[PDB]
RNA sequence: UUUGGCAUAGUUCC
C-alpha cells in the first residue's frame, strides 16, 4: 500500500536538482555536496579518489537514510586550492582510469580469443 | 593527485564465464565495478503481460511472474533500444519494446509442457536463451488452454531483479591474508583460497604493514542474456557515463 | 508448486533442469552425481533442486471446470 | 434440529438450557496449514475454568509420557488445559465384559 | 448471461428470475464465465 | 495376558492390572482409556525378530501388516494405569545387554522414544538441543505458517485462505515427518541465513531480507477471501441505478453484469461493489455488499446456486498476491520469531568469496539468552546436506549424529568445519574482520502481515448508544484510552491533554441546567 | 521459609489478621545471646 | 422416519469410505484429507475430546479445612444406559471436636 | 535371529507399518463408527 | 437491568467515563530504525494522509495554507477541510467550487500531518509514565512505525509482531503541554529510582566494548567516515596517537569526541579484578579496566553495560545531570550511529565454533560429574544403612534432600566455572556476556557443560507413578538421574528422560508467566 | 453516505 515504485531510486522528478553545492561555515575551505538519486556506487569512488589528492585534508561521504536516496559528500582542502577544483579533478581522473581500463580489457579479450 | 594505471589479464573465457585479474586499482573502484555488474547493466525482459485465456492451474499473476524471469538474448539491440519512459511513442513502438505472443492448447491425453520454446517474438534477435533444454512455464491437462501477449522493455537490475544480467559474481582480493583485513582465531582450520601462493605448511602470509589491497580477482558468470564479455564492457562504459553526467551538473552549479 | 525459473540466492536459471534431474535420478544416479552433472555448482543452486516438491502433478489430477 | 444446533454452536445441550451447557465442544476446523488441521483433529480439553489461579492441573504430570505431547500447548489463559495426543497414542472405543 | 455447469461443464443461458438448473445433467451449481475485459499485469 | 496376546477371548483393547501389595486385580473394558503400543520383552530378548522385520519390509503384495504383528503376540497396548506395573526399556540393543546390573527383569521396551511428541512438535529438528519454552513456541507457530494447506484448494470457497508460491521440503528433516505428510504439503522455504549484525536493522528480533531474492519469488504468496450473499419484501440480485434507488453510496456500480454479479477476472479496488442487491421498499433500497476496504484484488471465481430453501445463492472469491514487505513476520523451526526490518538489493548484501549473498540476516543476540542450539546445528547440517546431496536426519535421540561428525563431514567439501565463512562488505567491498556463520536454514512465513494490521482514524463513524467512536478496525473504530493510560497522563500532569483525550477528542456535548434545581431543562 | 513477592505484597496492601506464614524474630539480652545454654 | 443424523467424513457411513485416490480426485476431494469432521450448514465442525474423572472407582482424597478429615467418592454409572453419575461420598469427621 | 545394531531401521519399519495400518485420526472415525 | 448497566467493566461509569475510545489514533507494527533520533518516530504516508491537524489562518501562513488547500485531500501534503469562523464546515475530499477555497484570517484549515508534528506514542500495558512519551513525526516510505532502539527499554518493546498506539493532540495548548512536559529526552532519568531509564541496548553495547579495547587502531579513511557520522563535531581532526611510522588513531580517541562537554567520571569494567585496586598498577590497569573520563575525554578503560547502561551514576547519567536533555539526546544518537558504522568493519556473529569447548575441558567436566554422582550414591548408601544423622530443625528426608541438592549444585557450579575459564578471547558468547549485551555466565555454562537440575514447585521431580518418576526406573530410586539432573549440555543433547523432565521444568515457568500478570495489574490499579 | 446487537471460539503481545 505504502510501497514506493522501484524507479524512484534513480529517477529525478519534476523539480529535483541532481547536485547542490553548500559551504561549511565551521571550518575554512570546506564544502558539502548533496547528490540526489545516488548511492555507494558513486560515493565510494569519489571519496577514495579525493583521498589520493595531497591537497585534500578531509574527504568523506554518507547516506543519511537507506530508505531515502541521497548522497552527501564533504571535502576540505588546503588554502590556495578549492574543494570544487578537487571534486572536478577527482571526477576527471576517475574517467581517465576507467577509459584506460576499458581499452586494456578490450585488447585482452582480443588477445584471448583468436590469438 | 592523479589517476591509476590499471592492467587486466583474462585467465579463462568461455560462453558463460570470464575470469580476470585487475591490478594497480583502488578497492573502491574494483568494488564499484563489481556492483555495476549486478545492478546497472541494461537488459531486455518482459514487463507487460495481457492474458487472453488462462484455464491452467496457475493464476494469472503467477504465470506473468514466471514469464518475467525468462531471459531474452539482448546481445546487440540493448544499446539501440530506448527506455519506454524516454520514447516518443504513446505506449509501445518497435523502437522501445519487443512484442511476444504465446498461444498453446492441449487436446491430448498426455500432460503438455508449455516451455519458453513457445514464446514467439516479432524481432528475430530477441529470443529466449533456450532457443539457440527449455525453461518450463506451466503444465497443461487436457482441455486447459493458455494465450497471451507480452512486451519486453529495457531496464537494469536496480529497478527489478529480472534485468540482472549475471548469475554469480565472485570477487576476491588478497587471497593470502597478508594485509590482515580479516583476523582468524585459528589460522590452520581455514582452507586455502584458489589463488593462494603458499606452501602446504604455512597458512597465512607474513604481515605487510606498508601494503594496500591490489590485484583483485573476478569471476563473472552470465545468466545467458548478455555474453560475459559485454557484461564487463557495459559496466565500464555504464559507470563512466554516470561520472560524466555528474561532472556536467557540477559545472552548471558552480557557474 | 512448480519449479522456479531462477535460483533465489544468485539468479542462475534452474527452471530448465527439473525434467533432466528426474531423468538422471531414474537412470540410477545419486542426487549428488545428478546435481554435479547438471552443472549446479554451489549449494544455493543445489538446494533449489534438492528441496523442491512438485505439487502441480497433484493439481493436474482434478478435472478442469470446462 | 437438536443435533444440528448442538454441532453448529458448540453449546452441548438443549437450546432452552444453554446456560449450564458446556461451551467449547464442536469448534470450526482450522485450515491454515495441514499441520494445523491434523493438530486440531487430535486435540484434548480439560474443563477446568480457564481463569482458575490454582495451577496444579496446568502442570505436566509424569503420567503423560507417551500419551500426551510434553511441548505442544497454548500459551495464555489456557496454558496446560488444552493438550494434544502423542504420535502413537490411541483411545479405547469400548466393549462389554461378558 | 452464460453460466458453466460444475458437473457436465456445459454452458447454458440463464436470465434473472429463473431457477438455477442445468439442462441434460440436472445439476444445481453454476459458475460465471471469464470476462472479456482485458487486464494488464506487470511481469513482476 | 496369554489370552489377550493370542487375541482369542479378550480384545487387545482390554487392560489388566494387578496391585501386588494390596491384593487386587482390576480389569477394564471401558471406553475412553488412552493407550500406546509397546514391544514385549520375555526373558531379556525382544519377541520381535528378524523374520518379523523381513515380513514387514515385504509389506506390499504380502498382506502382512500391523494386525498380523499384534496377533503374533509381539507388541501390546498399555494404558496409563497398567504402566504402573511394568518395567520399560528405552532402547533394546542398549538396555537389554549385559552391564552393571540395574534391572534384569524388564517387561517391555519402547519402539522409539521420539514417539512421545505430537504432530506439531515432530517437525522441530534437534528438539533435544533446544529449550522447552522454545519448543512450545514452535509448536504454537507451526499452525500459522503459510504453505499449501490442501491439494483441492481450487474448488473450496473458504472465507480466508493463504497459499505459498514455492514451498520446499526441509533439507534437515525428522524421521517422523513422513507420517505427517510434511514432504507432500510443506510450509516454508530453505533460506541461506547469515547470523551477523550488519546495519542495525535486525536488532531486537528483526530480520534483514534480500530484496533481489524477493524479486525472484522468494516467500511470495496469495490471499483468497470469499463473500456470500443470498436473496432472502423482495431482495433481488440486480444492478442498481443512481436515480431510481433510495439508498446509495459513493461507490461504482459499473463493474457489475446485468444480474448484478462481477464476472471473474475483473480487477476490483477497495470500496467497490461486488454483489448488487436491492430491497423493494413499500421505492427500492440498496443493500449491496462492498469490498473490505483497501484490498485491490482480482475476482477469481463466482458460483451461483440455490440454498436449502430455494433462494438464489452466490459466493464470490477474490485473490491478492502478497509480496513480503518490511512489516511481515517470519520464523524458523526453533521458536525464533521476527519481523522484516529492511530489504537490501543483492549489490548491498554482504557476499562470500563465491558471490553467495544471504537471503536472511538475523541478529547474533537472539541466541545466547534463548539457547536455541538446534538452530545452529540445523544450519550446519543443512550446509552439509546441500553439498553432499542427501537430506539430513535430525530425529531427536540418535547417538549417531554429533556436531563433531557433522563438522568433519563439512570439512571435506572445502568449508570451515564449524560453519564460518569469510564475508565481504557490500557497500565498500572490504573484508569483514569477523567471519560470519552462514548456512541454509528452513524458515517460515507466518500469517501475521502488516497490510492486515495497519489502522488509523480521524473523525470516523460513531456508536449509537454512547455517541463514542466505533470499535473494530473493520468498522473504522478508534483506539481505547483506558484507565491505565489516563493514570499515566495524571502522573505526567498534562491536564489539558487528558481533558482533550477524555472529552474533546471523544464525544463532546452541551446541555442546559436550571440554577434552582440541578435538573436539565 | 516465608512468603515473598506478589503474595506478600497482596497481604501487606490488604492487611489480614491471618497471614499465611506469621513469624516473630526474637533477640536475646545477655549471656543467653552468646552461650548456647540459655539460648 | 424420525430424523436425520449428521455423518462424519470418511467414516464407515460416508460416501468416501473405501474409495481409492482416483475416485477421491474425481469427486474433487483431496486424497490427503484426513477426515473425521462434520459438515454443518457448510462449515466444518470438529469435536474436542473432553476429559472427565474415571467412573466406578473409589478415590480417597482430603480437603484443606473442611469438617471431614478424609473423603471417598465413587462416581457410579451403569454401562452408559442412563442416570449419568451418582457420586456417593463416605467421609470421616476430623479430630478437632469441641 | 536377534536384530542387533540393525535396530535403527527395524524400529522405523515397525512404526511405518503402524501408521500405514491405522493413520492419524483413527480415534474420531472409530468412535463415531461404534 | 440498570444496575447491570452501571455495575462493572463495560459498564457506563468505568467503561465510558474513566476510559473511552478517541479520535485521531493509529496502530500498526513497529520495526527498528537506527537512523532516527531519540525523540523521532517514523510514520507511513498513509496514516499521515489520513490524520489531520487544524491550523488557524494568520497573515504569517495564509499563502502556505492556501497552497495546501489547492493541493487538496488527494495529494499527501494537502488538507481535508476548511472551517469557517461561523463554524460551518467545507469539504475538500471531492471537487469543490472555487468560491469556498477563499481563505481569510480566523479560518481553520485541517491539513494532513507533516514532518515535525508532535504525537504521543504508547505501548500497552502502560505501567510507568515512560510508556507514553512525545515524539516528533518523520514520514517514511513503507507502512510500519519506525522507532529508535534506545527507546526500547522504556516501552519494554521488541520487534516481533508488536504494535503501538499513536495519539495526535489537536490544539496549540496541548501541543505545547506535551512538548514541554512529556517529550522523550525529558524522561531520560526516572523519578522511581533516580537512574537513567534508557541506555545503550545490546548491539551498540556489544560493539562499544570492542571499539574501546586498546588494540583498535583506525586508519585515516576510517576516521574520516566515523567523523562524517558525528553530528556534534567541531570540524578539526585530532592528532593521531601513533604518528610514526604510520598515522593511526584509536577507538578511545574518537569516543572522546563523542562524549559531550567536560564530563568527569570514573567507572569500572565488568572484568576488573580484586587485586588491581590494592596492589601496584592501581592507575596503570594492565587489562585496561577502570574507565576514567576527564574533561570529556576517555583517558582509559573499556566501556560496557556498567558505563553506558541504565544504572545510577553511569556515563549517560552524568551527562544528563551535567548537560541536559538536549545534549544527552545527541549523545545517544551519536554513539549509536558511529558505533554501527564502525561495526560494519569489525562484524559480529555467533556460532557452533563459539559454543564448542576443548577436549581437556570435556575431560574436566566429565570427571566432576562422575565424582558428584559417586558422592550422591555414597549419601544414599549411608541413609539406607541408617547411619545418616538428622540436622537440628530438619527431618530425615529434609536433611537427605538438602545434602543431595547441595552436592549437585556444587557439581553444576564447578563445571560452569571450568567452562567459563576455558573460553577464548575471540569467543562470541564471551563477547556478548562481558559487554553486558545479552546472556549470562549461567547460559554459557548450560550451553557448554551442564544443563543442571530440574525442579518442580521448588522440590526435585516428584513421584508421579507409584513410587517412581517414570516407568523406566525401578521403584524407590533417589539417584541424580532418576529425579531429573540433566548431565548433558545443550550442545550434546538430552536423553529422553531428561527431555521430558526439562519440559516439566519449563512448564512451571510458562505457568508463572501467564499467572502473575493479572495480579500485578490489579495491585497497580488498587494503588493508583 | 450512510451505521444492527448478544453470545461462543481461536490468535497476537506483555
Ligand atoms: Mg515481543
Ligand atoms: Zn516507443
Ligand atoms: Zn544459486
Ligand atoms: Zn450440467
Ligand atoms: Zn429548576
Amino acid at each position: 500500500m505504502n510501497a514506493p515504485p522501484a524507479f524512484e531510486s534513480f529517477l529525478l522528478f519534476e523539480g529535483e536538482k541532481k547536485i547542490t553545492i553548500n559551504k561549511d561555515t565551521k571550518v575554512p575551505n570546506a564544502c558539502l555536496f548533496t547528490i540526489n538519486k545516488e548511492d555507494h556506487t558513486l560515493g565510494n569512488i569519489i571519496k577514495s579518489q579525493l583521498l589520493k589528492d595531497p591537497q585534500v585534508l578531509f574527504a568523506g561521504y554518507k547516506v543519511p537514510h537507506p530508505l531515502e536516496h541521497k548522497i552527501i559528500i564533504r571535502v576540505q582542502t588546503t588554502p590556495d586550492y578549492s574543494p570544487q577544483e578537487a571534486f572536478t579533478n577527482a571526477i576527471t581522473d576517475l574517467i581517465s582510469e576507467l577509459s584506460l581500463l576499458e581499452e586494456r580489457f578490450r585488447v585482452a579479450i582480443k588477445d584471448k580469443q583468436e590469438g | 593527485p592523479y589517476a591509476n594505471q590499471p592492467t587486466v589479464r583474462i585467465t579463462e573465457l568461455t560462453d558463460e564465464n570470464v575470469k580476470f585479474i585487475i591490478e594497480n586499482t583502488d578497492l573502491a573502484v574494483a568494488n564499484s565495478i563489481r556492483r555495476v555488474f549486478i545492478a546497472e547493466v541494461p537488459i531486455i525482459a518482459i514487463d507487460w503481460v495481457q492474458i487472453d485465456a488462462n484455464s491452467s492451474v496457475l493464476h494469472d499473476e503467477f504465470i506473468a511472474h514466471r514469464l518475467g524471469l525468462i531471459p531474452l538474448t539482448s546481445d546487440d539491440i540493448v544499446d539501440k533500444l530506448q527506455y519506454s519512459r524516454d520514447c516518443t511513442c504513446e505506449e509501445f513502438c518497435p523502437e522501445c519494446s519487443v512484442e511476444f505472443t504465446l498461444d498453446v492448447r492441449c487436446n491430448e491425453d498426455q500432460t503438455r509442457h508449455v516451455t519458453s520454446r513457445d514464446l514467439i517474438s516479432n524481432s528475430p534477435r530477441v529470443i529466449p536463451v533456450t532457443s539457440r533444454d527449455d525453461i518450463l512455464i506451466v503444465k497443461l491437462r487436457k482441455g486447459q488452454e493458455l494465450r497471451l501477449r507480452a512486451y519486453a522493455k529495457k531496464g537494469f537490475g536496480k529497478e527489478h531483479a529480472k534485468w540482472n544480467p549475471t548469475a554469480g559474481v565472485a570477487f576476491e582480493y588478497d587471497p593470502d591474508n597478508a594485509l590482515r583485513h580479516t583476523v582468524y582465531p585459528k589460522p590452520e582450520e581455514w582452507p586455502k583460497s584458489e589463488y593462494s601462493e603458499l606452501d602446504e605448511d604455512e597458512s597465512q602470509a607474513p604481515y605487510d604493514p606498508n601494503g594496500k589491497p591490489e590485484r583483485f580477482y573476478y569471476n563473472v558468470e552470465s545468466c545467458g542474456s548478455l555474453r560475459p564479455e559485454t557484461i564487463v564492457l557495459s559496466a565500464l562504459s555504464g559507470l563512466k557515463k554516470k561520472l560524466s553526467d555528474l561532472q556536467t551538473q557540477l559545472s552548471h552549479e558552480i557557474q | 508448486m512448480i519449479i522456479p525459473v531462477r535460483c533465489f540466492t544468485c539468479g542462475k536459471i534452474v527452471g530448465n533442469k527439473w525434467e533432466a534431474y528426474l531423468g538422471l535420478l531414474q537412470a540410477e544416479y545419486t542426487e549428488g552425481d545428478a546435481l554435479d552433472a547438471l552443472g549446479l555448482k554451489r549449494y544455493c543452486c543445489r538446494r533449489m533442486l534438492l528441496a523442491h516438491v512438485d505439487l502441480i502433478e497433484k493439481l493436474l489430477n482434478y478435472a478442469p471446470l470446462e | 434440529d437438536g443435533l444440528k444446533y448442538s454441532l453448529a454452536t458448540g453449546n452441548w445441550g438443549d437450546q432452552k438450557k444453554a446456560h449450564q451447557a458446556r461451551a467449547g465442544v464442536s469448534q470450526v476446523l482450522n485450515r491454515l496449514t495441514f499441520a494445523s488441521t491434523l493438530s486440531h483433529l487430535r486435540r484434548l480439553n480439560s474443563p477446568i475454568g480457564r481463569d482458575g489461579k490454582l495451577a496444579k492441573p496446568r502442570q505436566l504430570h509424569n503420567t503423560l509420557w507417551g500419551m500426551v505431547c510434553p511441548a505442544e500447548t497454548p500459551e495464555g489463559h489456557a496454558v496446560g488445559l488444552v493438550k494434544n495426543l502423542a504420535l502413537m497414542a490411541y483411545i479405547s472405543v469400548g466393549s462389554q465384559p461378558s | 448471461m452464460i453460466y458453466i455447469c460444475g458437473e457436465c461443464h456445459t454452458e447454458n443461458e440463464i436470465k434473472s428470475r429463473d431457477p438455477i438448473r442445468c439442462r441434460e445433467c440436472g445439476y444445481r451449481i453454476m459458475y460465471k464465465k471469464r470476462t472479456k475485459r482485458l487486464v494488464v499485469f506487470d511481469a513482476r | 495376558r496369554k489370552l489377550r496376546r493370542q487375541m482369542d477371548i479378550i480384545v487387545s483393547e482390554v487392560s489388566m492390572i494387578r496391585d501386588i501389595r494390596e491384593r487386587e486385580i482390576r480389569i477394564y473394558t471401558d471406553a475412553g482409556r488412552i493407550c500406546r503400543p509397546l514391544l514385549i520383552v520375555e526373558k531379556q530378548k525382544l519377541l520381535l525378530k528378524k523374520r518379523h522385520i523381513d515380513q514387514l519390509k515385504e509389506r506390499e503384495y504380502n498382506n502382512y501388516s500391523w494386525q498380523d504383528l499384534v496377533a503374533s503376540g509381539v507388541v501390546e497396548y498399555i494404558d496409563t494405569l497398567e504402566e504402573e506395573t511394568v518395567m520399560l526399556a528405552m532402547t533394546p540393543d542398549d538396555l537389554q545387554e549385559k552391564e552393571v546390573a540395574y534391572c534384569s527383569t524388564y517387561t517391555h521396551c519402547e519402539i522409539h522414544p521420539s514417539m512421545i511428541l505430537g504432530v506439531c512438535a515432530s517437525i522441530i529438528p534437534f528438539p533435544d538441543h533446544n529449550q522447552s519454552p522454545r519448543n512450545t513456541y514452535q509448536s504454537a507457530m507451526g499452525k500459522q505458517a503459510m504453505g499449501v494447506y490442501i491439494t483441492n484448494f481450487h474448488v473450496r470457497m473458504d472465507t480466508l485462505a493463504h497459499v505459498l508460491y514455492y514451498p520446499q521440503k526441509p533439507l534437515v528433516t525428522t524421521r517422523s515427518m513422513e507420517y505427517l505428510r510434511f514432504r507432500e504439503l510443506p510450509a516454508g522455504i530453505n533460506s541461506i541465513v547469515a547470523i551477523a549484525s550488519y546495519t542495525g536493522y535486525n536488532q531486537e528480533d528483526s530480520v534483514i531480507m534480500n530484496r533481489s531474492a524477493v524479486d525472484r519469488g522468494f516467500f511470495r504468496s496469495v490471499f483468497y477471501r470469499s463473500y456470500k450473499e443470498q436473496e432472502s419484501q423482495e431482495e433481488v440480485f440486480e444492478k442498481p441505478t443512481r436515480e431510481t434507488c433510495q439508498g446509495m453510496r459513493h461507490a461504482i456500480y459499473d463493474k457489475l453484469d446485468d444480474d448484478g454479479l462481477i464476472a471473474p477476472g475483473v480487477r476490483v479496488s477497495g470500496d467497490d461493489v461486488i454483489i448488487g442487491k436491492t430491497v423493494t421498499l413499500p421505492t427500492k433500497r440498496d443493500c449491496s455488499t462492498f469490498l473490505r476496504t483497501s484490498e485491490t484484488g482480482i475476482v477469481d471465481q463466482v458460483m451461483v446456486t440455490l440454498n436449502q430453501e430455494g433462494y438464489k445463492f452466490c459466493k464470490i472469491r477474490v485473490r491478492s498476491v502478497r509480496i513480503p514487505q518490511i512489516g511481515d513476520k517470519f520464523a524458523s523451526r526453533h521458536g525464533q520469531k521476527g519481523t522484516c526490518g529492511i530489504q537490501y538489493r543483492q549489490e548491498d548484501m554482504p557476499f562470500t568469496c563465491e558471490g553467495i549473498t544471504p537471503d536472511i540476516i538475523i541478529n547474533p543476540h537472539a541466541i545466547p539468552s534463548r539457547m536455541t542450539i538446534g538452530h545452529l546445528i540445523e544450519c550446519l547440517q543443512g550446509k552439509v546436506s546441500a553439498n553432499k546431496g542427501e537430506i539430513g536426519d535430525a530425529t531427536p535421540f540418535n547417538d549417531a549424529v554429533n556436531v563433531q561428525k557433522i563438522s568433519n563431514l563439512l570439512s571435506d567439501y572445502g568449508y570451515h568445519l564449524r560453519g564460518n565463512e569469510v564475508l565481504y562488505n557490500g557497500f565498500t567491498g572490504r573484508k569483514i574482520t569477523s567471519q560470519i556463520f552462514i548456512g541454509p536454514t528452513y524458515y517460515q512465513r507466518l500469517k501475521h502481515m502488516v497490510d492486515d494490521k495497519i489502522h488509523s482514524r480521524a473523525r470516523g463513524p460513531i456508536q449509537i448508544l454512547n455517541r463514542q467512536p466505533m470499535e473494530g478496525r473493520s468498522r473504522d473504530g478508534g483506539l481505547r484510552f483506558g484507565e491505565m493510560e489516563r493514570d499515566c497522563q495524571i502522573a505526567h500532569g498534562a491536564a489539558q491533554f487528558l481533558r482533550e483525550r477524555l472529552f474533546e477528542a471523544s464525544d463532546p456535548y452541551q446541555v442546559h441546567v436550571c440554577n434552582l434545581c440541578g435538573i436539565m431543562a | 521459609n516465608v512468603t515473598l513477592g506478589v503474595p506478600r505484597l497482596k497481604e501487606l496492601i490488604n492487611i489480614s489478621k491471618k497471614p499465611k506464614t506469621p513469624s516473630l524474630t526474637v533477640f536475646l539480652l545477655g549471656q543467653s545471646a552468646r552461650d548456647a545454654e540459655r539460648a | 422416519f424420525i430424523g436425520k443424523i449428521p455423518i462424519m467424513l470418511r467414516s464407515t457411513y460416508c460416501l468416501l469410505n473405501g474409495l481409492t485416490d482416483r475416485d477421491l480426485c474425481e469427486l474433487n476431494e483431496c486424497p490427503l484429507d484426513p477426515g473425521g469432521y462434520f459438515i454443518i450448514n457448510g462449515s466444518e465442525k470438529v469435536l474436542i475430546a473432553q476429559e472427565k474423572m474415571a467412573t466406578n472407582t473409589v478415590y480417597v482424597f482430603a480437603k484443606k479445612d473442611s469438617k471431614y478429615a478424609y473423603t471417598g467418592e465413587c462416581r457410579s454409572c451403569l454401562e452408559n444406559s442412563s442416570r449419568p453419575t451418582s457420586t456417593i461420598w463416605v467421609s470421616m469427621l476430623a479430630r478437632g471436636g469441641q | 535371529e536377534i536384530t542387533p545394531d540393525l535396530w535403527q531401521e527395524a524400529c522405523w519399519i515397525v512404526i511405518s507399518s503402524y501408521f500405514d495400518e491405522k493413520g492419524l485420526v483413527r480415534q474420531q472415525l472409530d468412535s463415531f463408527d461404534e | 437491568s440498570l444496575k447491570q448497566r452501571l455495575k462493572g467493566k463495560e459498564g457506563r461509569v468505568r467503561g465510558n467515563l474513566m476510559g473511552k475510545r478517541v479520535d485521531f489514533s493509529a496502530r500498526t507494527v513497529i520495526t527498528p530504525d537506527p537512523n532516527l533520533s531519540i525523540d523521532q518516530v517514523g510514520v507511513p504516508r498513509s496514516i499521515a494522509a489520513n490524520m489531520t491537524f487544524a491550523e488557524i489562518v494568520t497573515p504569517f501562513n495564509i499563502d502556505r495554507l492556501q497552497e495546501l488547500v489547492r493541493r487538496g485531500n488527494s495529494q499527501y501534503p494537502g488538507a481535508k477541510y476548511i472551517i469557517r469562523d461561523n463554524g460551518d464546515r467545507i469539504d475538500l475530499r471531492f471537487h469543490p467550487k472555487p468560491s469556498d477555497l477563499h481563505l481569510q484570517t480566523g479560518y481553520k484549515v485541517e491539513r494532513h500531518m507533516c514532518d515535525g508534528d508532535i504525537v504521543i506514542f504508547n505501548r500497552q500495558p502502560t505501567l510507568h509514565k515512560m510508556s507514553m512519551m512525545g515524539h516528533r513525526v518523520r514520514i517514511l516510505p513503507w507502512s510500519t512505525f519506525r522507532l529508535n532502539l534506545s527507546v526500547t527499554t522504556p516501552y519494554n518493546a521488541d520487534f516481533d509482531g508488536d504494535e503501538m498506539n499513536l495519539h495526535l493532540p489537536q490544539s496549540l495548548e496541548t501541543r505545547a503541554e506535551i512538548q514541554e512536559l512529556a517529550m522523550v529526552p525529558r524522561m531520560i532519568v526516572t523519578p522511581q529510582s533516580n537512574r537513567p531509564v534508557m541506555g545503550i541496548v545490546q548491539d551498540t553495547l556489544t560493539a562499544v566494548r570492542k571499539f574501546t579495547k586498546r588494540d583498535v587502531f583506525l586508519e585515516r579513511g576510517e576516521v574520516m567516515n566515523l567523523l562524517m557520522f558525528l553530528s556534534t563535531w567541531d570540524g578539526k581532526v585530532p592528532q593521531p596517537a601513533i604518528l610514526k611510522p604510520r598515522p593511526l588513531w584509536t577507538g578511545k580517541q574518537i569516543f572522546s569526541l563523542i562524549i559531550p562537554g567536560h564530563i568527569n567520571c570514573i567507572r569500572t569494567h565488568s572484568t576488573h579484578p580484586d587485586d588491581e585496586d590494592s596492589g601496584p598498577y592501581k592507575h596503570i590497569s594492565p587489562g585496561d579496566t577502570k574507565v576514567v573520563v576527564e574533561n570529556g575525554e576517555l583517558i582509559m578503560g573499556i566501556l560496557c553495560k556498567k558505563s553506558l547502561g541504565t544504572s545510577a551514576g553511569s556515563l549517560v547519567h552524568i551527562s544528563y545531570l551535567e548537560m541536559g536533555h538536549d545534549i544527552t539526546r545527541l549523545f545517544y544518537s551519536n554513539i549509536q550511529t558511529v558505533i554501527n558504522n564502525w561495526l560494519l568493519i569489525e562484524g559480529h556473529t555467533i556460532g557452533i565454533g563459539d559454543s564448542i569447548a576443548d577436549s581437556k575441558t570435556y575431560q574436566d567436566i566429565q570427571n566432576t560429574i562422575k565424582k558428584a554422582k559417586q558422592d550422591v550414591i555414597e549419601v544414599i548408601e549411608k541413609a539406607h544403612n541408617n547411619e545418616l544423622e538428622p540436622t537440628p530443625g530438619n527431618t530425615l528426608r529434609q536433611t537427605f534432600e538438602n545434602q543431595v541438592n547441595r552436592i549437585l549444585n556444587d557439581a553444576r557450579d564447578k563445571t560452569g566455572s571450568s567452562a567459563q575459564k576455558s573460553l577464548s578471547e575471540y569467543n562470541n558468547f564471551k563477547s556478548m556476556v562481558v559487554s553486558g549485551a545479552k546472556g549470562s555466565k549461567i547460559n554459557i555454562s548450560q550451553v557448554i557443560a551442564v544443563v543442571g537440575q530440574q525442579n518442580v514447585e521448588g522440590k526435585r521431580i516428584p513421584f508421579g507413578f507409584k513410587h517412581r518418576t517414570l516407568p523406566h526406573f525401578i521403584k524407590d530410586d533417589y539417584g541424580p538421574e532418576s529425579r531429573g539432573f540433566v548431565e548433558n549440555s545443550y550442545l550434546a543433547g538430552l536423553t529422553p528422560t531428561e527431555f521430558f523432565f526439562h519440559a516439566m521444568g519449563g512448564r512451571e515457568g510458562l505457568i508463572d508467566t501467564a499467572v502473575k500478570t493479572a495480579e500485578t495489574g490489579y495491585i497497580q490499579r488498587r494503588l493508583i
